[PDB]
Formats: C-alpha cells, structure tokens, sequence
C-alpha cells in the first residue's frame, strides 16, 4: 500500500 | 452531545486528547466545535483533520485485517465482524462527510480552507471506495474524483507548488488514482509532476517551509519509488 | 448486549477482534461470553485477561498523561478531562470486577482458575487504587491486597514455581507492594524470593515450558534492576 | 514505572 498524507 | 460545552473548552480539551492519544474523544470534540458554527482557524482545522484521520485510520486497518481473514475463508462469524467493523467505518465517514457539507465547505472562501476542506472530502469518500462493493460503488468513485478535482483546480491557481497542503491533496489524489481508480498511469503522472514543480520553487522559502514542503515531497518520492 | 449471540461465535469474534487489535471490541465480546454462565477454558481466561488489559492499559496511559498535564498547571478543562477518562476508567474496572463476583470466582474450583481471578481481581482493584484520593483508597488497597494474598497462598500450595500464572501473580503483587503499598523492602524481597525458586524448578521443565516460565522470570529481573 | 504482567 502507497502512502497517502500522514502528520 | 456537545452543545453545552465553551468551543473553547471543546477545543483544548481536543487538544489534551491528542496528547493522550484518545482520538475518538478528540474527534467527538472537535465535531462539537465544528457545530458551533463558527469558521473554523488553521490550527483547528488540522484539529478536525488528526482526529478524524486517526479514528478512521484504526477502522481500515481493521478492516483489511478481517476481509483478509474473510478471503482466505472462502460459520458466518467472519462476515458479520468485518460488516460490523465496516458499517461502524462508514458511519464514521457519514459524520465527518455530514460535517463538510453542513457547513464547512459552504462557508470557506479562502482557498486555504476551501481546499482542505475539499480533501478531506475527497479522502472520506476515498475511504468510502474502499469497502464499496454495491450499485452505488461508480457513484461514491465519482464523488471521490470530483471533490479532489475541485480542490485541484483552486490549488493550482490560488497556491505556490511547495504548498503543503497542495501537495498533501496531490498525494492523497494520486494514491486514489491507483489504488481506486485503476489508472495507475495518471497517479504516476500526477505524483511525478507535483514533485517536480515542487522542486522548482523550494528556491523560494525559508528554512522552515523548506523543511515542511521537502517531507511531503519525500512521500511522493516514496510513492513512485513503489510504483516505479 | 451480547445476550443474542452463541457462545462459539463470541469466542470467535473475540480472537478475531484481537488479530484486528479491537481491544474494545473483543472485551464486549468475552464478557458476552462470561454472562453466558459457563466456566471458561484456560484459552477463555487468557481472551478476557487479553481484552481487558489491554482497554484499562490504554486508559491509564491516557490517565497518566492527563494527570501529569494537571499537576504542571497547579481553566477547569484539564481537570474535567482527567476525571472524565478516569470516570471510564473505573467503569471499565468494576465491570471487570463484577464478572469476576458474579460470577466466576465462586464457580473456580481447579487451582489454574481461581489463582488467575484472584489475580484478575487484585489487578483491577490496584487499577482502581492508582487513580483513588477520597475515603475509600485504604479499602481499595486492602481489597487488592486480600485477593493478590489469597491467590499466593492457593498458588504456593497447588502450583510449581515456575507456573507461569504462579510467576505472574508474584510479579504483579511485588509492583503492588512497590507502587501501591509504599512497600518497596517487601517487593524486592517477594520478587527475588519467586526468582530464585523459579530457578531451582526449571530443571524439572521442557523446553517449551521452560521459556514460557523464563519470560516471566525475566520481568521480575527487570523489575529487581530497577529497583535495586 | 516498572513491569507488570504483559503478554
Ligand atoms: C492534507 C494535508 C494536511 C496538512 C498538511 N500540513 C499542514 C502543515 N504541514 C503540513 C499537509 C497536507
Ligand atoms: C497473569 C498471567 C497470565 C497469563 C500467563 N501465561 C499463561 C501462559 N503463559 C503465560 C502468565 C501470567
Ligand atoms: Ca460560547
Ligand atoms: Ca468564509
Ligand atoms: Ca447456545
Ligand atoms: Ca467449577
Ligand atoms: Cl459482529
Ligand atoms: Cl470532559
């Protein structure tokens, strides 16, 4: 799974 | 269940609960912030943003645990579990989906909350995608796609390319283009286009954009490292 | 709540709640279970003792970090937050308790069972007792003594010393002794005590057995370390 | 803080 936008 | 609270109050102590990791608790905070009514600041939106993240976060990743377990399986146990599991996230995202559209979005006029606002949309149909299998799966798809195309369109005219939250929604639309829209094509596409014209203007900030621009690069990097 | 489902399928749900780190999930589901009025199975035990510890373990992480905020700042929100997670807290406690008088306990005959309730019951009182201030913190304290007490006298009696559960209540009742107790001489002298004659018993073991008990031989060193 | 019992 890709990374989508994570603090 | 809010309503009796200071939006102040809801807002530290919303604050206090990320400290302590209680992120159901920081999300029913900032929903009872948000049905003040009021506009909501930057910092607040992020707020909204971390909380609800992190409890729909535990939800997916609970989620493929169980409709892993389910595949390999074909009693009716692990079923109903993962419609439990999957019912409770799509209510989750009913809420923050309600939130945005009663009145988060209507109300937003600088593109700084109007984007984020239209991401976060974009991400909560998005995980709505993910557990559709139904007639209504193209039409949540679709729901997905044009908010972010919208948040796109006011990003590119209205933001510097290193802006971080353009470049957070450019992430997160990529990701939905391949991992949700089968066109893993156009997710590289859009990934290695934002990265680029990132680049070309880092030139432009400080030390510290610099550094917040840069980490969301990194994830796009990382992406199509993957993909690639 | 539970009250429509098959005992079989809690069970299942439960561990299927635990491979999906549902701790709340799978407490709701084994106490379903216990309300059903059987006795539990060894492997039953474990899925409550699992279920609850780790909810309580997550509330007083939360409870200490809020606790902590607190004491720097002497607004009423901290407080009214700490009290609202410690309210939780404790609710969670006396369910557990509950189930354990009513009615688990009284229906523990063999010496696996009731050590390990007894354990569960001084457990969730020393819980109980590290977020108490008002008049009742002596009889708390007392009660999580009485029942660590009556589980060492079954467990010396009845069980090796490197039963696994024998060698997990000792540890726990020396952490009650050391932060509880305000008894750190007794704490050291009861886990170095359960060290060395868990040592001279392992001879006795296979392999398996001898690294589940050398485990648990190993947080008690840890403990020793710290203390000493 | 020390060890308690954890699986
Ligand atoms: C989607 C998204 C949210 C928040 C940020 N952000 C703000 C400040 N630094 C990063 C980026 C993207
Ligand atoms: C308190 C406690 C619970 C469970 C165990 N255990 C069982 C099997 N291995 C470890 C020890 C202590
Ligand atoms: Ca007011
Ligand atoms: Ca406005
Ligand atoms: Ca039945
Ligand atoms: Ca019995
Ligand atoms: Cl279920
Ligand atoms: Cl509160």
């Amino acid at each position: 799974r890709p990374s989508s936008w994570r603090q | 269940a809010m309503g009796s609270m200071e939006r102040a109050s809801l807002i530290q102590k919303a604050k206090l609960a990320e400290q302590a990791e209680r992120y159901e608790d920081m999300a029913a905070f900032m929903k009872g912030a948000v049905e003040k009514g009021e506009e909501l600041s930057c910092e607040e939106r992020n707020l909204l943003s971390v909380a609800y993240k992190n409890v729909v976060g535990g939800q997916r990743a609970a989620w493929r645990v169980l409709s892993s377990i389910e595949q390999k399986s074909n009693g009716p146990e692990v079923r109903e579990y993962r419609e439990k599991v999957e019912t409770e996230l799509q209510g989750v995202c009913d809420t923050v989906l309600g939130l945005l559209d009663s009145h988060l979005i209507k109300e937003a006029g600088d593109a700084e909350s109007r984007v984020f606002y239209l991401k976060m949309k974009g991400d909560y149909y998005r995980y709505l995608a993910e557990v559709a299998t139904g007639d209504d799966k193209k039409r949540i798809i679709d729901s997905a796609r044009s908010a972010y195309q919208e948040a796109m369109d006011i990003s590119k005219k209205e933001m510097p390319p290193t802006n971080p939250i353009r470049l957070g929604l450019a992430l997160n639309f990529s990701v939905f283009h391949y991992e949700i829209a089968n066109s893993p094509e156009e997710a590289i596409s859009l990934a290695k286009t934002t990265f680029d014209e990132a680049m070309a203007d880092l030139h432009t900030l400080s030390e510290d954009s610099y550094k917040d621009s840069t980490l969301i690069m990194q994830l796009l990097r990382d992406n199509l490292t993957l993909w690639t």
